[PDB]
RNA sequence: GUGUUUUCCCCUUGGC
């Protein structure tokens, strides 16, 4: 009941519903339940790339342009 | 009428379990979790 | 006896303010496992003061303290 | 266009790239994935269909695996956190065709039949982290720079060490002294991943009319002559005999030493005769003589050389081939040919975890066939329709590796003791060179306490496979060894392709030639299977070589040896190999031209690496039998360039030298500058300093973990441990020591630390301990319970202080707790006794997580790990990477430390005499470019062979800033601040704090515990033991004379006791001193009695021995 | 909740230099001052109050 | 853990003094001053002072173990002058010296401002 | 881990200096350069920052929550 | 006023 009207994929472990979604995909051999797993999938990577870097967004992007620059 | 908090290991909720109890977080079933830290008095010099 | 297992602050002495727990007890000397070092010192019975860990209330279900703005009916 | 020297950069965007394509574990993850892959599927698939009244027949086919799942997908910090087993469930298609009277089969196909979990090595082409990235993976609390490559057993990181072993299907011919046999033509025989164990074979001389030629095929107990053998494969005559042996007739000296084994055998010409001689040596000879055939048909067909083939390959390709092993044994004895060195790297195979599970599999596997079989014929053959999904007992694929995989015995349990023993070792956790290490370590199964030097050697063919410098100085010294940097274990791949290539290419079959063929010909030997003959090996050995280079028919990891003085071209592509890869060179210029470099220094950025290096014939994976025959230069500029030529004909160079170092050798800097045993003292105490061992040690319950606070990058580094990731994770602190020797208390390899240094965190540490305990339905009446005992109902309790832990029965994270203290409460139900667990007797820190779960059997589980900061103290041991250690010997704060002329004052003083005897020059120069890589301002290279760093060099740079060029300064003393008059050798160095803290071994004794059997002091600090005063220290006390300090040493302070003996026997009495009556029983005496003080493990001897029936009869008299 | 334990922090806190240019001359030593916990006589009271609540 | 806590190297221990004087025995007017809680701060220092004295024909200073926090200074002087009243001199003369050169290092501050 | 609060060798205070640093290098200080500008002279103080590993930026990749 | 207890074998690793 509680995961009914609250949403778990943008919780910390965006990385096993990411698993999830790849094995519901690979599990259908269904083209409509492929498409939209792949939709989800898309738009769950997104989300969790788009906060990795506003988590990311300071002092860490800092260290990644001196080490990409250094090198 | 302390009910031994837990922390769910991957929701990071607190969850309240009690005696004679399975361990699962409330929120997501997840099987492990961590106790939260003690209320006495922690106290270090500094040295 | 009375003064064993509790936390203790050392009030005097070199360890002023060490926080420990009272491993044991004579009358003349604790003995207190200091908070911080790895260590247990022996240390005269005066110069130790009980501290304690306890929560007030022992109430959780209902400490409404009114309340968190009550939203109307009648007002959407 | 070519390299023009500028060749280091170059150099090392080679060697990146590699490992950029290769992570340092590669060996261990490919062997996994390529047994996943095929090695399961090929077991499953070669075992054969199972049948038996009517009779089914019951089949196999296309074996799958899923993830791995915890029934959902379980995690691997998941299975390490709740001691689970990380596993995924093994499925197959199962086919049963049942038939009777009437002719009424039904084919029914039982689609995926689960036959069990299997293990999931970490970061495999399987496992759940599988090419998922660094965010990803912190996501699920791993580590991204964990390298994976092991397993999780109920929670332990199980790495499989690989076994080292005689390469199967070559021949070898060696001399045992000390025996009969002058010379013996070993052959190891496997044809493929079989369920039987590789066959022996031993074509042997006796040495002693003299020279005959015996064969000890197996499962004969006797040793059959071998022209008995040929004449078994059917051969009558002896030109069609010989013509296998001797390839020219025109050699009278080969056939003039076969003569005596043909007149050994002379009495049997029919192949009959010759097989009843076999039968009737068999080990189980049939009575009469047609089972005898039989039996010894077989052994010829399956048995002997199974690897050259079965049935009809029996009596030719096979008898071509035993004749080529009395024709190397022949060579052999007329010296023609030299031994072979067993301790050849060429000779030797590894097993990996492929191998080493597929061996498994195939004996737990078969074991489930057999299971099936036994059910399914108590039912079908009762007439009872079986259920095969019944029959499958799952538990003997799970269990079987669980279980190998867990205690590392290679066998089953009912029979541990006769296999093989720490396959499986748990990883080493301790610090990231010790995991990687670990992870890269091989194995000698030659026993330890083996007396016998030459395999403990480093032979001249581990160079470039494994490291010359990382081995135990302990008992397995030698034994235990590492990979090198770039050494590669070959994974195996299928001959076939090349057997049909070798087709073409004008070869002619073995059982087509014409014998007289192969006395001009050179022999060709694909995984020892001799299976033709080539009139022009000029032209295979171009082509083979061309088309590695092409990566089409020809996979990288085979390796092509032409012998040259022997005609013999041998080709493996077996697994086990270990290889490693070189630059080829061509005329005399390098192919790896400054197109590569280029194209490879903006990889990524145009998805080149280091396989277009491999696709384009640029560089080659060379394997230590290849090795005997490449010319292989060691860099280009100083080997190929026109000197007066030393040879002029390289086929090869080296990448880079230092490449010949494995992973702990590799972090030492300027290792070319130290003695080697020192080298190898740092090889082993790499593994043991203090770093951060992984970066998600947070998550981590590991039972023993050391961090060091302020771990730094080493001033001066090889480059090769950029990619041993040790910048990332590195085990130490650049320290400014200096080498004086000061005060006297760093001595003998001491060292004096500043205890200023110390008060703001130098080397400071923290020591995380992990105590793990879960619950359990003991019995009926008897049950486990997390709970706060209390005086009241808990009847055992110990005098411990049980309120320091919550009601939960647990201790809550951030509570001071000491050794005795209590950390897991625990009752066991009789009222309730106590069993919980206390905090090891001293140990003193702070409870730093608690986490609670539920394991397999879902019970409560708990593990609990404390925290305890080490503050560096005297005793603690330090190193550096040159093989110096000592223990902190005095710290002083910096007011009394020498100070130079700006107030820097050493943080490590460590005693001159540490360096002279051990010349570990490396030492030295480290510190000197280690200050000039301080005032510089970036990080000096220690690569070793790197003639563009040299000392004078060096110095050079350290004039310039203002320092003496040689490292000296003017010290002052601390004490009294005169001068110094020897100006002090002072420098950053890189120090590492090692395991061996003091506190951890301090240990005292004043009557405690005893044991139960001889009450004698228990055995250990753990245990509160006593030290022992052994046998040699009896005899050092003997010397002193010191009787009465021997006495009470290996009396009274250890097993005091008294014993009431018969005066009139010596049989102890009986003696209830309680009513002060005493009596012996087969006497019936009362007054006759004496007491004899007496050691307990005395009186418990003469026990053992009246319970042999031998009276010791002790008389007073 | 720091990724650095307690002893860790307060270690580093230890380390942070305080301008007692002055004040240093006036405070007893802590061993020595009559008071049963510490006192702006012969002490100083540090807080440390700090939540990341933002990416 | 058996570790001594760090104010033992200045805190003397209830019953400990500082300063013992003990008539050593050898040669006539000779002392031994056991300092408790001192080391080569404070005993050099005197040491020095000691040796500019032309009445001490002995002066010097040892720390008879590194870990333990005691100093022994050993005078020997001239038959009309006791080693009690060289220590005090040396004493007495070396703080003359110390807080000269406080207040000349104080003037020199202010007088480097402005010069 | 996280950068020392004081150069264990002298003392002075270089826990102020490593996001510093790492701007330096950022506007492209040669390495020796900005700890020159930082003010670091001694080569006990230098090893400080050249030598230090800011592994605490990876232990916050891990997620306590969110 | 009631108070010191309490496992083993086997393997592996490591220390001088
Ligand atoms: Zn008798
Ligand atoms: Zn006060
Ligand atoms: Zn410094």
């Amino acid at each position: 009941e509680k995961e009914r009207f609250r949403k778990a994929p943008p919780n910390y472990a965006m990385k096993k519903t990411q698993l999830l979604k790849e094995k519901a995909m690979a599990e259908d051999l269904g083209d409509q339940d492929k498409a939209k797993q792949i939709q989800d999938q898309l738009n769950e990577l997104e989300e969790r790339a788009e906060a990795l870097d506003r988590q990311r967004t300071k002092n860490i992007s800092a260290i990644s342009y001196i080490n990409q620059r250094n090198r | 009428q302390q009910p031994m908090i837990y922390i769910c290991g991957e929701c990071h909720t607190e969850n309240e379990i009690k005696s004679r109890d399975p361990i699962r977080c409330r929120e997501c079933g997840y099987r492990i979790m961590y106790k939260k830290r003690t209320k006495r008095l922690v106290v270090f010099d500094a040295r | 006896n009375e003064l064993i297992g509790q936390t203790v602050r050392i009030s005097q002495g070199p360890y002023k303010g060490y926080i420990g727990v009272v491993k044991d007890a004579t009358e003349s000397t604790a003995r207190v496992e200091l908070h911080s070092t790895c260590q247990t010192i022996s240390v005269d019975r005066q110069r130790l003061t009980t501290v304690g860990s306890r929560r007030p209330g022992g109430m959780t279900s209902t400490y409404g303290r009114y309340g968190s703005q009550t939203p109307m009916y009648g007002s959407g | 266009e070519i390299t023009p020297d500028l060749w280091q950069e170059a150099c090392w965007i080679v060697i990146s790239s590699y490992f950029d394509e290769k992570g340092l574990v590669r060996q261990q993850l490919d062997s996994f994935d390529e047994f996943i892959q095929m090695s399961v599927q090929r077991i499953v698939e070669d075992a054969p269909p199972i049948d038996l009244p009517p009779r089914y027949l019951l089949k196999f086919e296309q074996i799958y695996l899923s993830k791995p799942t915890h029934w959902s997908p379980m995690m691997p910090n998941e299975a390490r956190l709740r001691n689970l087993t990380y596993s995924a469930p093994l499925y197959v298609d199962i086919t049963k065709t049942v038939i009777k009277e009437g002719e009424e089969q039904l084919q029914t196909q039982h689609q995926k039949t689960f036959i069990g979990k299997i293990p999931i090595m970490l970061r495999s082409t399987y496992c759940l982290l599988n090419g998922l990235t660094d965010r990803d993976l912190c996501e699920l609390n791993e580590c991204p720079l964990d390298p994976g490559g092991y397993f999780i057993i109920n929670g332990s990181e199980k790495v499989l060490i690989a076994q080292e072993k005689m390469a199967t299907n070559t021949v070898y011919v060696f001399a045992k002294k000390d025996s009969k046999y002058a010379y013996t033509g070993e052959c190891r025989s496997c044809l493929e991943n079989s369920s039987r164990p590789t066959s022996t074979i031993w074509v042997s001389m006796l040495a002693r009319i003299g020279q005959r030629i015996v064969a000890t095929l197996p499962y004969i107990k006797q040793e059959v002559p071998i022209i008995i053998v040929f004449r078994a494969l059917g051969f009558v005559s002896d030109r069609d005999i010989l013509e296998h042996i001797i390839y020219d007739f025109e050699d009278p000296e080969m056939m003039e030493m076969v003569k005596p084994s043909l007149d050994e055998a002379f009495v049997i010409q029919e192949q009959n005769v010759a097989l009843n001689f076999i039968g009737s040596r068999g080990a189980k000879p049939g009575v009469t003589k047609e089972k005898r055939i039989k039996y010894a048909k077989e052994v010829l067909q399956k048995e002997m050389l199974p690897h050259v083939g079965v049935s009809d390959f029996c009596e030719t390709k096979k008898a071509y081939f035993l004749g080529y092993m009395v024709h190397r044994l022949l060579l052999a004895a007329l010296g023609r040919r030299e031994l072979d060195d067993r301790d050849h790297y060429g000779n030797k195979r590894l097993d990996l975890a492929g191998p080493l599970l597929a061996f498994l599999f195939r004996g737990m596997f078969k074991n489930l066939l057999k299971e099936v079989r036994i059910y399914a014929q108590k039912f079908i053959d009762r007439g009872k329709d079986f259920n095969l999904e019944l029959a499958i007992k799952t538990r003997i694929i799970s269990d079987g590796l669980k279980y190998s995989l867990a205690t590392g015995n290679w066998g089953d349990q009912k029979k541990a003791h006769q296999a093989r023993a720490g396959v499986s070792q748990v990883l080493n956790r301790l610090t990231f060179a010790s995991t990687l290490s670990h992870l890269r370590r091989l194995n000698s199964p030659i026993g330890r306490d083996g007396k016998l030097a030459k395999p403990r050697q480093l032979h001249n063919t581990l160079w470039g496979m494994v490291c010359p410098a990382e081995t135990p100085e302990g008992h397995a010294v030698g034994l235990v060894k590492n990979l090198a940097l770039m050494a590669y274990i070959s994974v195996g791949s299928q001959p076939s392709p090349i057997l049909e290539f070798l087709e073409e290419w004008s070869m002619e079959n073995l059982e087509e030639i014409s014998p007289a063929a192969i006395a001009d010909a050179t022999k060709i030997f694909v995984n020892g299977c001799w299976v033709g003959i080539h009139k022009d090996p000029e032209q295979l050995m171009n082509t083979l070589r061309k088309l590695r280079r092409q990566m089409d028919i020809i996979v990288s990891e085979v390796s092509m040896i032409r012998d040259i003085r022997e005609r013999e071209i041998r080709i493996y592509t077996d697994a086990g190999r270990i290889c490693r890869p070189l630059l080829i060179v061509e005329k005399q210029k390098l192919l790896l031209k400054k197109r590569h470099i280029d194209q490879l220094k903006e990889r990524e950025y145009n998805n080149y690496s280091w396989q277009d290096l491999v696709a384009s014939g640029v560089v080659e994976y060379i394997d230590t039998l290849e090795e005997e025959t490449v010319m292989l230069a060691m860099t280009p500029d100083d080997l190929q360039e026109k000197e007066v030529a030393y040879c002029s004909t390289y086929t090869h160079c080296e990448i880079h030298p230092s490449m010949i170092l494995g992973v702990c050798a590799s972090i030492i800097p300027f290792p070319d500058h130290n003695q080697s045993p020192r080298n190898t003292y740092q090889s082993a105490m790499g593994k043991q300093a203090m770093g951060v061992y992984i970066t998600n040690f947070h998550v981590r319950m590991d039972t023993l973990a050391h961090v060091l606070y302020y771990p730094q990058k080493p001033l001066v580094t090889t480059r090769s441990m950029e990619y041993l990731r040790f910048r990332e994770l590195p085990a130490g602190i650049n320290s400014i020591v200096a080498i004086a020797s000061y005060t006297g208390y760093n001595q003998e390899d001491s060292v004096i630390m500043n205890r200023s240094a110390v008060d703001r965190g130098f080397f400071r540490s923290v020591f995380y301990r992990s105590y793990k305990e879960q619950e359990s339905k003991k019995g009926f009446d008897q049950e486990e319970v997390f709970e706060k005992p209390t005086r009241e109902t808990c009847q055992g309790m110990r005098h411990a202080i049980y309120d320091k832990l919550d009601d939960d029965g647990l201790i809550a994270p951030g509570v001071r707790v000491s050794g005795d203290d209590v950390i897991i409460g625990k009752t066991v139900t009789l009222t309730k006794r106590d069993c919980s667990t206390f905090l090891r007797t001293s140990e003193t820190g702070i409870v730093d997580q608690v986490m609670v779960t539920l394991n397999q059997e879902g019970y409560k589980f708990c593990k609990i790990r404390v925290r305890s900061v080490r503050i560096p103290q005297i005793g603690d041991k330090f190193a550096s990477r040159h093989g110096q250690k000592g223990t902190c010997g005095i710290q002083y704060r910096q007011e009394d430390m020498p100070f130079t002329c700006e107030g820097i004052t050493p943080d490590i003083i460590i005693n001159p005499h540490a360096i002279p005897s051990r010349m570990t020059i490396g030492h030295l120069i480290e510190c000197l470019q280690g200050k000039v890589s301080a005032n510089k301002g970036e990080i000096g290279d220690a690569t070793p062979f790197n003639d563009a760093v040299n000392v004078q060099k060096i110095s050079n740079l350290l004039s310039d800033y203002g320092y003496h060029l040689r490292g000296n300064e003017v010290l002052y003393n601390g004490f009294t601040g005169r001068k110094i008059t020897s100006q002090i050798f002072i420098g950053p160095t890189y120090y590492q704090r090692l395991k061996h803290m003091v506190d951890d071994k301090i240990h005292s004794r004043a009557r405690g515990p005893i044991q139960i059997l001889n009450r004698q002091p228990m055995e250990g600090r753990s245990r509160d033991g006593g030290l022992r005063f052994g046998e040699m220290e009896r005899d050092c006390q003997i010397a002193h004379g010191a009787a009465q300090f021997l006495r009470e040493r290996l009396f009274e302070a250890s097993d005091p006791y008294q014993v009431h003996v018969c005066n009139l026997c010596g049989i102890m009495a009986i003696a209830n001193t309680r009513t002060h009556t005493y009596e012996c029983r087969g006497c019936r005496n009362k007054t006759q009695i004496s007491l004899v003080r007496m050691p307990y493990a005395c009186k418990l001897l003469f026990q053992e021995l009246m319970s042999m029936s031998i009276a010791p009869r002790m008389m007073s008299v | 909740s720091s990724v650095l334990h307690d002893e860790f922090i307060a270690h580093r806190l230890g380390l942070i230099p305080l301008t007692s240019d002055d004040i240093v001359d006036k405070l007893q030593y802590s061993r020595d001052c009559t008071c049963e916990e510490f006192c702006p006589e012969c002490s100083v009271e540090f807080t440390l109050d700090v939540r990341c609540n933002e990416d | 853990m058996n570790a001594p806590p760090a104010f033992e190297s200045f805190l003397l221990f209830e019953g400990e003094k500082k300063i013992t004087i003990n008539k050593d025995t050898k040669v006539p007017n000779a002392c031994l001053f056991t300092i408790n809680k001192e080391d080569h701060t404070l005993g050099n220092i005197i040491k020095s002072q000691l040796l500019k004295d032309p009445q001490v024909l002995f002066a010097g200073y040892k720390v008879p173990h590194p870990l333990e926090h005691k100093i022994i200074i050993r005078v020997q002087t001239t038959p009309d002058y006791s080693p009690q009243e060289a220590f005090t001199n040396a004493i007495t003369d070396l703080i003359s010296e110390l807080s000269l050169l406080e207040e000349r290092f104080r003037v020199a501050i202010k007088d480097k401002q402005e010069g | 881990m996280i950068i020392p609060v004081r150069c264990f060798t002298c003392g002075k205070i270089v826990g102020n200096k490593w996001e510093a640093y790492l701007g330096l290098l950022q506007a492209e200080y040669t390495e020796g350069d900005a700890l020159d500008a930082l003010g670091l002279k001694r080569y006990c103080c230098r090893r400080m920052l050249l030598a230090h590993v800011d592994l605490i930026e990876k232990l916050l990749n891990y997620a306590p929550l969110e």
